[PDB]
This record gives C-alpha cells, sequence and structure tokens, in this order.
C-alpha cells in the first residue's frame, strides 16, 4: 500500500530490475575520464563505487 | 562496498580518499538521477499502469 | 592488464614512495601524449618519485 501511495504523492518513478544501477554504474565510469576535474586518487573511489 | 574497497586498503590507500570519492560520485549521481527519472501524471487513468 | 602493474607498483613500494601516486602521474601523462600527436616514452624515477 505504501509503494502505491508513493506513486500518487511523488510524481517521479524509476524502473526496477537493475535498470538504474546498471545505467548509473556505466555512466559514472565513462564520465570520470572525460571530466578529470576531481583528482587522480579520486579515480579509486569512483571506480569502486 | 567494503569488499571492493578492501583491495585498495591493502595497497596503502587512505580511507579518507575512499570516502571522499564516494561523496563526489554521490553528487554526480544526483545529477544523473534528475535526467533518468520519469514524471508520472496524477490522472486517475493510470489504474492500468 | 592489472596484473602487469605489480612490477612498477612494488618497485616504488620498496623505496617508500606511495605506489598510488606514481600510477596517477604516469596515466595522466599518457593521455596527453595522444592529444599532442607525438611519441613520448615515460618511466618511473625512484630518486625523485615522479
Amino acid at each position: 500500500l505504501r509503494a502505491v501511495a508513493n506513486v500518487l504523492k511523488d510524481k517521479n518513478i524509476i524502473p526496477g530490475a537493475g535498470a538504474f544501477y546498471i545505467a548509473l554504474s556505466r555512466y559514472l565510469r565513462s564520465a570520470n575520464m572525460n571530466k578529470l576535474g576531481a583528482k587522480g586518487k579520486t579515480k579509486t573511489g569512483i571506480e569502486a563505487f | 562496498l567494503l569488499r571492493q574497497a578492501h583491495r585498495f586498503i591493502q595497497e596503502g590507500v587512505h580511507p579518507r580518499i575512499i570516502t571522499d570519492g564516494f561523496e563526489i560520485a554521490r553528487k554526480e549521481s544526483m545529477k544523473f538521477l534528475d535526467e533518468f527519472k520519469i514524471s508520472k501524471t496524477n490522472l486517475s487513468n493510470d489504474r492500468e499502469f | 592488464a592489472e596484473a602487469l602493474l605489480v612490477i612498477p607498483k612494488t618497485l616504488v613500494k620498496n623505496s617508500g614512495f606511495d605506489p598510488l601516486d606514481v600510477l596517477a602521474m604516469v596515466e595522466d601523462e599518457l593521455d596527453d601524449a595522444q592529444d599532442s600527436d607525438e611519441t613520448r616514452y615515460v618511466g618511473v624515477d625512484l630518486n625523485i618519485g615522479d
């Protein structure tokens, strides 16, 4: 009942079945090489995440 | 997340950079979260959905 | 590819230099070598650390 109630209150929805986890893991990996605006040692924390 | 960071701990990586890299990736994940989310209409015709 | 990195990693480790720092400087130098369109030979320096 609470999962359905959150759809009415919060108009935003996200797909499941690992759709958000796979898309976010691949995006952050390729974006770190194009940006390079943090630090060299930060790549270890971004790749591990 | 501790298992993936365990390999870096044995190599001499300080845990602060490991944690600082997570906050940077968390802020970048919020920007991708706004583009990835889909707004659902409040209309009552979504009962089928 | 990651298994062959142990040789440059343990080479600076016995000297006391941070093995994570040398991997960041060399990798960033190889990326700028392709943008300038020239052949650059990069190697580790044990005395200075760069």
